[PDB]
RNA sequence: AUGUUGAUAU
RNA sequence: AAGGCGGCCCCCUGGACGAAGACUGACGCUCAGGUGCGAAAGCGUGGGGAGCAAACAGGAUUAGAUACCCUGGUAGUCCACGCCGUAAACGAUGUCGACUUGGAGGUUGUGCCGGCGUGGCUUCCGGAGCUAACGCGUUAAGUCGACCGCCUGGGGAGUACGGCCGCAAGGUUAAAACUCAAAUGAAUUGACGGGGGCCCGCACAAGCGGUGGAGCAUGUGGUUUAAUUCGAUGCAA
């Protein structure tokens, strides 16, 4: 993230700006991340979770939109 | 989404063609996923080690800060 | 004492802490101030607000120097990320740049074992 | 303990 | 409450003024029940105010009350042992709340004669900026400031 | 942040 | 093949797959013993040592705290060569072959002209069937064949003794006496959680007035007595 303020800009639209790059780059995630040790054995188990709960939840998505509710 | 290089119908990305790596990477110097250019999973492994070539070579930046 | 009139603030924003320097752009220090040094400690010391205090005290310190225009160099995850630039823009200066320089390792070394907290 | 309860 | 369904309560304007304000004040200085009595050391100590001041009944009392409202306080939130005293603006109505409840407090613990007296000079304290309510007030800023950094949650 | 235990048979 | 393998470049090198034929002609499958490979930790010799970190030290926390947390920190983690030979070394699922409705993907070939086939490997769902059930379901835990390994109540015990292996740590093979009427799997209804969600109640919060101190009334405990009658005795005496 490297924000250059342009001339006639409000300095409040320029630093949402720079929210919006280093939100997008990711740099608080990677950092967070980086904190501590992760086992490789813990990576993979969170890899695993994650891509099983977007699946469960693609599936299960679909049916929702199918049942009435009420 | 859609790739670029199976409608192009590429044998090699090819490291020294800036202008077209230069649009699989971010602002940061990061290799895009493939999941946002919607680049065919055979022409991401091939782009990546194309980039990663480049970077090697300084054509292209390692990250945004040097 | 000699005046400079371009400037770089740099926010060393840790989670514990806000330390704000501003230095030339040939990274020679003017002055600085510390979110600990501002009257908090402990909890409220790791605050946005006690962020904001550092950013206005480091502003007085460089008041001398004449600066007009900053660059922001911010670092680290902190609470005083945004609420020190806030501040800086608050005390007068012309931001011109803002700019993550947060240190990433590409791989590096082996971080600390996690808190079983 | 207390020389062997819930009182 | 949890449900929530709490509005005001219809006060009864005081009979000499014709001030809800000051009907409030007879309430919170009233012990027992007995509001005729409480009525009595207010208009009391009203009358006396308004000798030494020279200002009027109401606007005297205004003035005391001005000058020992709150307007942020804060309230405990417990986080992990330590307990963070958060800083809140206080509304209208709890601002009067308390100045009046502080006043009678501090009268209450002063040392002249009849409680209208203790309540003149409380008044007349609070007026000037010195009394034990004006104190209260600045205490409880001293507080607010003191935890301004746990405001911004 | 921490924060133990619950006599025997029935 | 499994263990495992992740920047980029080159050198040496193993396997897999597909398409067209051509070739050999059952040359196959499995495999006790045997042999090899085999995470991490560990061991030996010599290097290296940023970061991390058993041990260790100090600081906290606590009733204690030989822990969790904090500040440090040595072996080790890295390299070369050798050794160890074990892991929830797991799909807790031996290998090989045949057969038996489907659906949605991923990945990697290929043929015919974005579509239409056809191979390999792979993820999820599910049908028959199977299963104690959970589930498995063409990558079977279905339907069959070949060969191997292994099990025979819980404990005692993967221990003892002996053998073999190992520098050691230990590994491996592997009992008995004795003791019990269980131990166990899956699922069910509850209850419970310092699990989640959503609610409520003077439950907190916001308030007002009390109790706990005093004297007295009164009940109880206790003690005392010839007797201080008997009962109530967490909340709910
Ligand atoms: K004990
Ligand atoms: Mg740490
Ligand atoms: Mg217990
Ligand atoms: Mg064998
Ligand atoms: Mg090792
Ligand atoms: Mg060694
Ligand atoms: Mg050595
Ligand atoms: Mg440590
Ligand atoms: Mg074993
Ligand atoms: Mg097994
Ligand atoms: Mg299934
Ligand atoms: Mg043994
Ligand atoms: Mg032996
Ligand atoms: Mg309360
Ligand atoms: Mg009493
Ligand atoms: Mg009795
Ligand atoms: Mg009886
Ligand atoms: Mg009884």
């Amino acid at each position: 993230p490297v924000i250059k303020v342009r001339e006639n800009e409000p300095f409040d639209v320029a630093l949402r700006r720079f929210k919006r790059s280093c939100e997008k780059a990711g740099v608080l995630a990677e950092v967070r991340r980086r904190e501590f040790y992760e086992k490789p054995t813990t990576e993979r188990k969170r890899a695993k979770a994650s891509a099983v709960k977007r699946h469960a939840k693609k599936l299960a998505r679909e049916n929702a939109r199918r049942t009435r509710l009420y | 989404k859609f790739c670029r290089f199976t409608a192009e119908g590429v044998q090699e990305i090819d490291y020294k063609d800036i202008a077209t790596l230069k649009n699989y990477i971010t602002e940061s110097g990061k290799i895009v996923p493939s999941r946002i250019t919607g680049t065919r999973a055979k022409y991401q492994r091939q782009l990546a080690r194309a980039i990663k070539r480049a970077r090697y070579l300084s054509l292209l930046p390692y990250t945004d800060r040097h | 004492r000699k005046q400079v009139s371009d400037g770089v603030a740099h926010i060393h924003a840790s989670f514990n802490n806000t330390i704000v320097t501003i230095t030339d752009r040939q990274g020679n220090a003017l002055g600085w101030a510390t979110a600990g040094g501002s009257g908090f400690r402990g909890s409220r010391k790791s605050t946005p607000f006690a962020a904001q205090v550092a950013a206005e005290r480091c502003a007085d310190a460089v008041k001398e120097y004449g600066i007009k225009n900053l660059e922001v160099m911010v670092k680290g995850p902190g609470p005083g990320r945004e609420s020190t630039i806030r501040a800086l823009n608050a005390a007068g200066f012309r931001i011109t740049n803002i700019t993550d320089v947060t240190p990433i390792p590409h791989x590096g070394c082996r971080p600390p074992k996690k808190r079983r907290v | 303990x207390x020389a062997x309860x819930a009182g | 409450p949890r449900r929530r369904v709490i509005g005001q309560r219809k006060i009864l304007p005081d009979p000499k003024f014709g001030s809800e304000l000051l009907a409030k004040f007879v309430n919170i200085l009233m012990v027992d029940g007995k509001k005729s009595t409480a009525e009595s050391i207010v208009y009391s100590a009203l009358e006396t105010l308004a000798q030494r001041s020279g200002k009027s009944e109401l606007e005297a009392f205004e003035v005391a009350l001005e000058n020992v409202r709150p307007t942020v306080e804060v309230k405990s939130r417990r986080v992990g042992g330590s307990t963070y005293q958060v800083p809140v603006e206080v509304r209208p109505v709890r601002r009067n709340a308390l100045a009046m409840r502080w006043i009678v407090e501090a009268a209450r613990k002063r040392g002249d004669k009849s409680m209208a007296l203790r309540l003149a000079n409380e008044l007349s304290d609070a007026a000037e900026n010195k009394g034990t309510a004006v104190k209260k007030r600045e205490d409880v800023h001293r507080m607010a400031e003191a935890n301004k950094a746990f405001a911004h949650y």
